[PDB]
């Protein structure tokens, strides 16, 4: 018992299928690879390149601004929505 | 609006735990000064308004 | 029209030379007509068959 | 009107002493910026000192005990020990004032009395009692909007290298590795070297950080994402800033104007005071911010109104219009 | 000794909790830039 | 003119809705009562008529605190009024004491739908059923 | 008795630093 309903959604598209290629990455060459040391020379390279990279004779105040080196407070990632540094910076932009 | 509030409530509460952020010798500075100011400005303090006032 | 009321002939009613108007409303069948057939196919189909009832 | 202060704000720099002479290595520097945090940082308590050398203490104790009170949102309710309730009707007498205050820090107070002058004679916006009075210092113009700050410094050249010096002592960052030493050829002439573009940034940032540091960051603070610095210099002709809603450029006629010329009303003559004679030109822009202020306006009467009648809405139009036009006038064009 | 809330420490360095022998970084943004592909093509 | 001094009948009916409705609807609280509104209700409520509030004389202990603390942060009532577990009003009212005196047929025709029940090792042939 | 939950009846459907101490007598 089956309907000769239709929808447009349903009609033909992208009837191929795009096999991969050899130089996209054929299951060929997979089963044939060493991924261990590629995987670790890989990661020894990204090592290697990241060492590259690396008068007022008069006032209240002695100098506030003495080791205040910024703080590390935008490299934590913090898993609690309203303690993220996003979302302080959220807060204090939106609201006046 | 919601979140500022908590924000607030988070602010209050961090403001009433850790204390004064002004310290003290600081404060002493800002009323020391502010004093001296209004001394060589001749600055007679405002009164309170009286009963008849005819403004 | 600019190019056939040229030089006597004024800016009056008469100029037939369809051939182009015709083949635009052709274009536009040849493609439309694969959609009425699909769209008026399935309004007969709900006519006959029912409005499917699940929403499913 | 705020625009008129814009103007004597102009007219007030170009009648400023030998203002625009680089002869000797001269250097202006234009400052703007805002206290950030100030309404949020008020102390109550400190505050309630404070209104206390002003006006009887009753009055302090109520206006202080006002900005303790709860404030409810729906669900929400909480207590507001700290941060100035700036909607309260009094509120804006508390701003002006705790202002005045970190003002008494800015200039100093040496200097701001010389500013205010003598309470028997005092002066008005922008004027001092004498000239000896304006070369006395390096801090010139000094204009407060609200919790805006609008500086004008002039300086002689040592004074410029010895605030540099400073700067560019303590304030290293480190940090810094590959900009800070980086190798040039000193066996040529300098000309044929590493010019000056950034250097004219140093006297800049000396003056921005000489300023923040006259502020305890727990009263109130600056931010140099939000402040802006121009710098007026044998290298930079042009001078500019912004003042409330206007953006404002100053070229003189002293540094390069070549072919001297007339234009639209935007562009405005300043005017000796003293020689009666036209020796800049400042050009009149509408700031970004405010642009954006407008368009958000229309986007509300759009929004806002599906309901509404048509005239309704053009009578919403209307007003914003005008009160963009007559606002700001010449600087539209 | 005094800490304004504009700081105030809520939680240890990101590094201290795992320990030093585990590298922690945080991938914010990306690279290789959408346009480029992931499995690129045969020519 | 809604404005005015509170009533036995007016306070007793809000202890009774206040019960009934609970503490986060005022407006409908408001409703039932008449020359009063719904801020009104809430703050008569939390100001004094809540039962957690401590109506009865200053102990020792509280009297230092609240003169220590109001000498810490003078004029503020509403911070200091939670630490001392007091009403704003009353512990204000306490300390000018203090300084006072210091000085259709597919149901009933035809079974539904119907499972003749599977049949099992033994003989249901001969079981029928009485009527009613 | 240990998983015995406490019914969800619905209701819809504080400490202070000394440093306050030393700033206020110090004004
Ligand atoms: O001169 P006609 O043979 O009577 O042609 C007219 C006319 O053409 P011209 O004014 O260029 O001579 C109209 O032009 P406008 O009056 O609008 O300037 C044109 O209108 P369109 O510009 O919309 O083509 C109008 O058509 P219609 O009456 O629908 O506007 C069209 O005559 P037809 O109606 O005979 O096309």
């Amino acid at each position: 018992q089956l309907s000769k309903q239709y929808s447009s959604r349903d009609l033909p598209s992208h009837t191929k299928i795009k096999y991969r290629q050899t130089t996209q990455d054929a299951p060929e060459e997979v089963r044939n690879r060493d991924f261990r040391r590629e995987l670790e020379e890989r990661e020894r390279a990204a090592a290697r390149e990241k060492n590259r990279d690396r008068w007022d004779d008069d006032v209240v105040f002695k100098n506030c601004a003495k080791g205040v080196d910024d703080q590390k407070k935008d490299k934590r990632f913090v898993n609690d929505t309203l303690r993220s540094e996003f979302h302080k910076k959220f807060m204090e932009k939106y609201i006046k | 609006t919601r979140l500022y509030l908590k924000a607030e409530q988070e602010r209050q509460h961090n403001y009433l735990k850790d204390g004064p952020y002004i310290t003290a010798e600081e404060a002493v500075a800002v009323y020391t000064t502010t004093v001296h100011w209004l001394e060589s400005r001749r600055f007679s303090p405002i009164p309170f308004p009286p009963l008849s006032y005819k403004h | 029209y600019y190019r056939f009321n040229t030089g006597p002939v004024g800016k009056g009613p008469g100029c037939g030379f369809w051939a182009a108007g015709w083949r635009v409303w052709l274009f536009f069948m040849r493609g439309i007509t694969p959609l009425l057939e699909r769209w008026l196919g399935n309004l007969l189909a709900r006519q006959f068959e029912g409005r499917h009832s699940k929403g499913v | 009107p705020p625009p008129l202060l814009v103007y004597k704000w102009c007219q007030g720099i170009n009648n400023l002493q030998d203002v625009w002479e680089t002869s000797e290595g001269e250097c202006n520097v234009m400052l703007e910026s805002r206290f950030e945090k100030m309404y949020e940082k008020i102390d109550l308590t400190l505050l309630n000192r404070l209104l206390r050398l002003i006006v009887d203490h009753n009055i302090a104790d109520y206006m202080t005990a006002k900005n303790n009170v709860v404030i409810n949102y729906k669900d929400m309710n909480h207590t507001n020990s700290y941060g100035i309730i700036r909607g309260l009707q009094f509120a804006s007498f508390i701003v002006q004032y705790y202002g005045l205050v970190m003002d008494l820090l800015v200039l100093g107070l040496h200097r701001a009395s010389e500013m205010a002058g003598p309470p028997q004679m005092p002066n008005d916006f922008l004027s001092f009692q004498d000239i000896a009075t304006e070369a006395a210092h390096p801090i010139r113009l000094f204009c407060r909007y609200i919790d805006r700050i609008h500086i004008f410094f002039r300086f002689t050249a040592d004074e410029a290298r010895d605030l540099i010096q400073r700067y560019l002592t303590e304030h290293p960052d480190p940090n810094n590795e590959n900009i800070v030493g980086y190798n040039n050829k000193k066996c040529w002439p300098r000309d044929a070297r590493m010019r000056l573009m950034k250097h004219d940034v140093n006297l800049g940032r000396a003056v921005f950080w000489d300023i923040k540091n006259r502020l305890p960051r727990s009263v109130t603070t600056v931010q140099w994402e939000n402040s802006f610095v121009s710098v007026y210099s044998k290298d930079n002709p042009n001078l500019l800033f912004n003042m409330c809603g206007f953006e404002c450029r100053i070229l003189p006629k002293c540094r390069t104007s070549y072919e001297e010329f007339t234009h639209k009303d935007g562009v405005w003559n300043l005017q000796n005071e003293v020689t009666k004679e036209r020796t800049a030109q400042c050009f009149l822009r509408v700031d970004d911010e405010s642009m954006q202020r407008f368009h958000n306006r229309v986007r509300q009467i759009l929004m806002a109104s599906g309901s509404t009648t048509f005239t309704k809405i053009v009578n919403k139009w209307n007003t914003a219009l005008i009160g963009l036009m007559t606002y700001f006038r010449e600087a539209v064009v | 000794e005094v800490v304004l809330h504009e700081d105030k420490k809520y939680y240890p360095t990101a590094e201290e909790v795992y320990g030093p022998e585990v590298e922690t970084i945080v991938q914010e943004e990306d690279t290789q830039p959408l346009t480029e592909p992931i499995i690129k093509p045969v020519k | 003119i809604k404005g005015g001094v509170w009533r036995n009948t007016e306070d007793e009916i809000l202890k009774a809705a206040v019960m009934k409705y609970g503490k986060n609807q005022w407006s409908r609280i408001a409703s039932l009562l008449h020359r009063k509104s719904a801020k009104q209700c809430k703050a008569r409520w939390y100001e004094w008529l809540d039962p957690s509030i401590k109506k009865t004389e200053w102990s020792r202990e509280e009297e230092e605190k609240l003169l220590h603390l109001a000498k810490l942060m003078p004029t503020q009532w509403r911070t200091i009024a939670p630490i001392i577990g007091r009403t704003a009003a009353q512990c204000l009212e306490h300390y000018e004491f203090l300084l006072d005196k210091a000085a259709g047929v597919d149901y009933n025709a035809e079974i539904p739908f119907e499972k003749k029940p599977a049949l099992g090792f033994y003989d249901t042939s001969e079981e029928n059923y009485q009527a009613l | 008795q240990e998983w015995k939950i406490p019914p969800c009846i619905s209701n819809w459907k504080v400490h202070i630093n000394e440093n306050f101490a030393k700033l206020a007598e110090a004004l």
